[PDB]
């Protein structure tokens, strides 16, 4: 069963989520309009591809952790 | 054919190896490695097919997967091995491992971007192509995300672990894997991951070399593991939907399975390795 959708400026970065080469994801994940690889653990944490190993509880978590890795810089589509 | 400990490599094995590595990347080899790996980071799935981590096959994958790597350096110069890094021992940012005459230290405040050693930006030898942060120069903040390495008592508690994996064969499994992994438990191979940062923290962490000596001493712990547990061998051992058995080839090669890579003294030995006792 899907987290709920997200829409919010963090770190003056505009990151979104949505329930919907790489895994078939139920989950989608924005940062400034590039899309962000999420992916959901079995104890229903999450991660992203750019903090792959450090779980976090939800989507948001993983945008803003992806935020917080990037420190500005634009992100590349997968 | 010897694996040695990092910290233990003379001036002249550091040179070579960090030759043999640029000339990878050079000739454009090397980020095809990073291009794989990710590839696999960003399918496998607890409930779907998995087979490069979060598996069973974790282990056996990357002990493939760093022979091709070793293989193309041998290509290059036939004297290099993989250098192992023991994270338990060498623990600080003060190990030689490093240093600017092996891999350069942690990555400055700002940006994350490494200084010195051959492989910093400013070196113009090594630029990161297959990447999802945007930014081009390797980046590091050692012990920035995480306090402390693993230690050699946290690792004895993994090791002590006598099944090899347990159903549900991922990352919420009980059993050795996954607490070597370290999705379960006081955490050993990801826990190293975050503890570097930069690009060792993503999807595309092989951009950073340290990422083939982390693994390797990875590797190193499967083969003390082997020897403390002679009695217990790799599972499962068929018919398991999504997940590499035993004797099942894995992707990408196709041609070779977890049964052909458990001795790893057929490709290599260490430099030190207990007999079981
Ligand atoms: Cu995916
Ligand atoms: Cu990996
Ligand atoms: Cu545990
Ligand atoms: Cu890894
Ligand atoms: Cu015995």
């Amino acid at each position: 069963a899907a987290p709920e959708s997200f829409d919010e400026v963090y770190k003056g970065r505009r990151i979104q989520g949505r329930p919907a080469h790489e895994h078939g994801g139920g989950y989608e994940v924005f940062v400034d309009g590039v899309q962000l690889h999420v992916m959901r653990n079995a104890d229903g944490s999450w991660i992203s591809v750019v903090s792959h190993y450090d779980p976090v509880p939800t989507p948001r978590a993983a945008a803003r952790a992806a935020v917080d890795e990037l420190q500005g810089a634009p992100l590349l589509p997968f | 054919t010897v694996r040695k400990n990092q910290a233990t490599l003379t001036a002249d094995e550091k040179r070579r190896f960090v030759a043999a590595v640029l000339e990878l990347k050079r000739s454009g080899r090397y980020d095809e490695f990073v291009r794989t790996h990710n590839e696999f980071i960003m399918s496998d799935t607890d409930s779907g097919e998995r087979t490069g981590h979060r598996s069973p096959s974790f282990l056996p994958w990357h002990r493939r997967f760093l022979l091709d790597f070793e293989q193309a350096l041998q290509s290059v110069d036939s004297s290099v091995t993989l250098p192992y890094w023991d994270w338990s021992a060498d623990r600080t940012v003060r190990a030689s491992l490093w240093a600017p005459d092996f891999l350069g230290g942690t990555g400055r405040s700002t940006d994350g971007r490494v200084m010195d050693g051959p492989f910093a930006a400013s070196t113009g030898n090594w630029p990161i192509n297959v990447r999802v942060d945007s930014r081009t120069y390797l980046r590091r903040s050692l012990g920035g995300s995480v306090a402390e390495l693993p230690t050699r008592a946290e690792v004895e508690s993994v090791l002590a672990i006598s099944a090899y994996d347990l159903p549900p064969y991922n990352s919420a499994s009980e059993g050795f894997r996954n607490h070597l992994e370290g999705w379960r438990g006081v955490n050993l191979h990801n826990r190293v991951h975050v503890w570097v940062g930069g690009q060792m923290a993503t999807g595309v962490s092989p951009n950073d070399p340290v990422f083939w000596l982390h693994h390797a001493y990875v590797d190193k712990l499967w083969a003390e593991w082997q020897r403390r547990h002679p009695d217990s061998a790799y599972v499962p051992t068929g018919g398991t939907p999504d997940v590499v058995d035993l004797n099942e080839t894995m992707k990408p090669w196709n041609t070779v399975r977890p049964a052909d890579l458990l001795d790893h003294t057929a490709y290599y030995t260490f430099d030190a390795l207990e007999h079981h006792h």
